[PDB]
């Protein structure tokens, strides 16, 4: 089965419950308390993003059953997203203990510091769901 | 009280001919029309064709107010009739047939891309970027 | 088709208007159909039996006639109307 | 997720941010009208889209003579014994064999899934 | 005649309603033309069915289809629609009774004919589209009778299941005991038989 | 594409006597329905449903340039059976096609625009249901669809 | 004050009118009377929690018409008149919508059958000729 998983193509669409885009002006009080519990931990001593951060947020919910079936790890997914987009995007994910798996995505700080800031994130959402390979 | 068992009866009157014809003016509920703001109202036939066989044009409060265009109803009430009941001091209801049915739709008042200019935007068939910026140039 | 469509098609046809001054109008009012008839070489009509058509290689067809009303306007404020029954 | 139209020319309202206030706004393209955004969510994409089929079901289906009727699943609301059951037969589910029950009692369009 | 009755009935014209009211109401289609909407489809269908069975305003060859799930009522009156006569079933009972059979038995010198059955409202023509909404019984002797509960709501019944065959397939004896390709082969062969 | 993928799938209409596909929203504009709310009212009968609303968004963006009925009519006339020497002829020809050549069974008169808009929206509404999977695709072999 | 200006006094008075659809026979009878001065009487009965509206046909005119009300929130209907003097005026705003239905259930269809027969009277159809036209 390990070989099977290593061969069968897996894109972010397969193991994604849903994707939502919020304006998220303040990173601290991002959307709701659920993210507040763990988002702060990353923001208590954040690195590589203290300079600036894009206003728009891309929240991704990942199905636990699908993730378990392919034995995928959130850290691995973040590394893959980071590897694909480099520093263009900042990926924040919660611990696997939480019943809900979340992964916040934003755009590089340097750009924040031409098409649009909300449409472009929409393109990335579609780009990551299908084109990106996990 | 009396309202719990109130009974009312009124007579119906159908005058043969009326000096003024009766029509029906309709507005979309989502339009959120407000007759209080209708300080002035002007109703004239449209000039697009260039009379009785042409759509109506409604203008409210001149250019400042919303402009609506009236269109005669295509359906014909050959097997149906429409009447309006108006309260009168005598208390006998009066029924007036509707000469025609017209539907009025609001017209937007803002810089609209010209047909010649719309051709230029057609080259950006799907490569259009920042849809908001399109009207900024206009 | 014979009872309704043929009449409907003829009725639905717009009146023919000629103007080139005098103005001529033509309208097809009613459609008439007779029994399947055969004409001998001498011109005498006779009912065409289906067996006869099979043997003599004829076509089992019924003559078709239409009422046409011809109204002419000569610009003299005078209208002359004539009907050519069963044309 | 919600859809809004400007009150001026009744055209589609699209999201937009103002740098000065850093607050989400909905602005009409051909109108220049702007509105304060209260949802704060531009859109939500449901890949699984596990939409509750009960909402999609119409209570009038109980009037269908071809649907099977079972008396072993009484209505939870009115208690009517007779009920009509059927499958979703909705595409994009990728799997559908469960039964959806609708109360046959008139004026009680209760629907449930066992 | 159908459109005029619909206007007379509590059907709202499409040009007079607001778009918001369409969601709850059911669209009414006559010969593929969306004429209007109705807020009481069940009553309208029953009224329409009653009229056709009585041959009052609706002729026998008119198809009335109610898509309950889609909230649409489609009425068809054009030509080219294939339909077959089916016995009407009400409350698991055939509207055809012994009296109709007895009247038919004396088909001649009685003026009682098939058209009387249609006028009587015991047998009606059903097209393909309306058949989808019809719960039909193969035979009354077995499917209508009380038994293991399979279908307690039957709308029509076959006059005879053997009628599904055509002219050539109808001359095959015991065609239900032969392989289907053989039945087709005979159908062609029968066309070439001398006589 | 970055833009094509994000918006999704757009709806186009193939009217008779027109060489090329016409975006659906343009046809509604040519009929006399300019505001998005008015057009969506004929296509989507329940704005409370968000899934169907998102389906028509890409189509709206496609016809965003055209915001006038006359502009929509000229655009259709541009693809007419014969080239239009002047804009007036193009608009007149476009009205001619829509008036009678488009959905003639719905109507063939000059006051049938509203009737055709509803039917055209129903066709779009039917298409959306199939795309959304809420309605099964029609079967050509079904003889209920045959004459 | 202008020819194209529309009078809005009726709207300012909050005048309320009722929109009622009636069958052909009721309208035909009223047309037959030619407006003698009366065609019937409308009766409204209001109970503790329900309202009943019906119309009674004149006995002379004949030689019950219950009224069903409809919600008006779906549209805003106003009545405007075009006087023969070319002075358009707004009569008022419709405040209630009702529909008139017949009382007869089955015997009414007999009248419709005659009405359909009357409608089909001018429906011309082809005629058969015993002899060929000469
Ligand atoms: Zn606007
Ligand atoms: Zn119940």
């Amino acid at each position: 089965k390990d070989i099977l998983c290593r061969l069968e193509h897996t894109t972010l669409r397969k193991v994604t419950a849903n994707t939502a885009i919020y304006y998220d002006p303040n990173p601290q009080s991002t959307v709701v308390a659920e993210d507040q519990e763990w988002v702060n931990v990353y923001y208590e001593m954040p690195d590589f993003d203290v300079a600036r951060i894009s206003p728009w947020l891309l929240r991704v919910e990942l199905d636990r059953k699908h993730m378990t079936d392919r034995k995928l790890t959130m850290e691995q997914i973040a590394e893959k997203i980071n590897a694909g987009f480099g520093d263009d995007l900042n990926c924040i994910f919660n611990d696997d203990n939480a019943e809900k798996l979340v992964l916040r995505i934003r755009i590089m700080n340097s750009d924040e510091n031409k098409m649009d800031d909300d449409v472009f994130l929409r393109c990335i959402e579609s780009n990551m769901l299908t084109d990106m390979t996990l | 009280g009396p309202s719990s068992q109130n009974v009312t009866e009124y007579v119906v009157r159908v005058p043969k001919n009326t000096t003024k014809k009766y029509n029906i003016m309709a507005f979309n509920a989502a339009d959120k029309v407000n007759f209080a703001t209708w300080n002035q109202a002007r109703l004239e036939r449209d000039l697009s064709n260039k009379p009785e066989d042409q759509p109506w044009l409604l203008r409210v409060n001149g250019k400042s107010g919303r402009k609506f265009k009236g269109i005669k109803k295509g359906g014909v009430t050959e097997n149906t009739s429409y009447y309006i009941f108006t309260q009168c001091p005598d208390g006998a209801f009066e029924a007036f047939p509707v000469h025609n049915w017209y539907n009025f739709t609001p017209l937007a008042r803002h810089r609209t891309l010209t047909a010649e200019e719309a051709e230029e935007e057609w080259e950006r068939r799907n490569k259009v970027l920042n849809h908001f910026s399109i009207m900024q140039q206009r | 088709f014979i009872q309704m469509s043929v009449q409907r098609i003829v009725e639905d046809a717009p009146p023919i208007d000629l103007q080139a001054p005098p103005r001529y109008l033509l309208k097809f009012e009613q459609i008439y159909l007779s029994k399947p008839t055969h004409w001998e070489r001498d011109g005498a009509p006779s009912p065409m039996m289906p067996n006869e058509a099979r043997l003599r290689n004829l076509t089992y067809s019924a003559p078709l006639y239409v009422d046409i009303t011809k109204t002419v306007i000569k610009e003299g404020e005078e209208q002359l109307q004539t009907q050519h029954q069963k044309t | 997720v919600g859809i809004r139209f400007c009150q001026e020319c009744n055209n589609m309202l699209y999201p937009k941010e103002d740098k000065e206030n850093r607050i989400l706004l909905y602005a009409c393209r051909n109108c220049d009208y702007q509105q304060e955004a209260d949802n704060s969510c531009i859109y939500v994409n449901k890949i699984t889209h596990e939409v509750d089929e009960l909402t999609q079901i119409i209570a009038d289906v109980s009037q269908d003579p071809t649907l099977p009727r079972t008396e072993d699943h009484p209505c939870q609301k009115c208690g009517h014994k007779e009920a009509v059951f059927f499958q979703s037969h909705s595409a994009r589910a990728e799997d559908a064999m469960r039964l959806y029950y609708v109360c046959t009692a008139p004026h009680c369009g209760h629907r449930w899934t066992e | 005649p159908i459109l005029e009755f619909l206007e007379e009935w509590s059907m709202e014209n499409l040009e007079e309603i607001s778009p918001a009211a369409i969601a709850d109401a059911t669209k009414i289609f006559v010969n593929g033309c969306w004429v209007g909407i109705h807020k009481d489809p069940e009553q309208l269908m029953n009224t329409l069915r009653k009229l056709r069975r009585q041959m009052d305003i609706i002729v026998s060859e008119v198809s009335m289809i109610r898509d309950i799930r889609e909230r649409e009522i489609r009425i068809y009156t054009d030509a080219g629609r294939i339909c077959r006569p089916l016995l009407i079933v009400e409350k698991q009972k055939l509207l055809l009774k012994k009296r109709h059979i007895d009247q038919l038995k004396e088909r001649e010198y009685n003026n009682y004919s098939w058209q009387d059955l249609v006028a009587s409202g015991v047998v009606e023509y059903i097209d393909t589209l309306e058949e989808e909404t019809v719960m039909l019984a193969m035979t009354p002797d077995d499917l209508q009778e009380k038994e293991v509960a399979y279908c307690s709501t039957y709308t029509h019944c076959e006059i005879h299941p053997s009628m599904i065959l055509g002219v050539c397939a109808s001359i095959i004896p015991f065609p239900d005991h032969n392989q289907s390709p053989r039945n087709t082969y005979q159908s062609a062969m029968g066309k070439q038989a001398m006589g | 594409g970055a833009k094509k993928s994000a918006i999704g799938q757009r709806i186009v209409a193939t009217l008779p006597y027109i060489k090329q596909e016409v975006p659906i929203i343009i046809v509604f504009r040519a009929l006399g329905f300019v505001s998005d709310r008015d057009i969506l009212e004929h296509i989507i009968y329940d704005f409370e449903d968000p899934e169907m609303m998102e389906m028509v968004k890409p189509s709206l963006d496609e016809a965003f340039v055209i915001q006038e009925q006359n502009v929509a009519l000229n655009f259709i006339g541009s693809r007419g059976a014969k080239p239009g020497v002047t804009k007036e002829k193009r608009i007149k020809y476009a009205k001619e096609v829509l008036q009678k050549e488009m959905l003639p069974h719905v109507g063939v008169s000059d006051f049938c625009e509203t009737k055709k808009a509803y039917f055209l929206g129903y066709m779009v509404h039917r298409l959306l249901l199939a795309a959304l999977g809420r309605r099964e695709l029609d079967d050509r072999d079904h003889y209920g669809n045959k004459r | 004050a202008e020819r194209g200006e529309l009078d809005l006094t009726g709207a300012k008075q909050n005048t309320g009118v009722w929109l009622v659809k009636v069958p052909k026979y009721l309208s035909q009878q009223w047309a037959k009377a030619s407006g003698r001065g009366e065609v019937g009487k409308l009766r409204i009965a209001k109970t503790q929690g329900r309202t009943e509206v019906s119309f009674t046909l004149n006995e002379d005119l004949a030689n019950e018409h219950p009224f069903v009300l409809q919600s008006v929130g779906g549209q805003t209907l106003t009545v405007f008149t075009e006087s023969s003097s070319d002075k358009l005026s707004l009569e008022g705003i419709v405040v209630q919508r009702a529909e008139c239905r017949p009382a007869a259930s089955e015997n009414y269809m007999r009248l419709k059958r005659l009405q359909i027969e009357e409608s089909s009277k001018p429906v011309r159809l082809s005629q058969q000729l015993d002899k060929v036209v000469t």
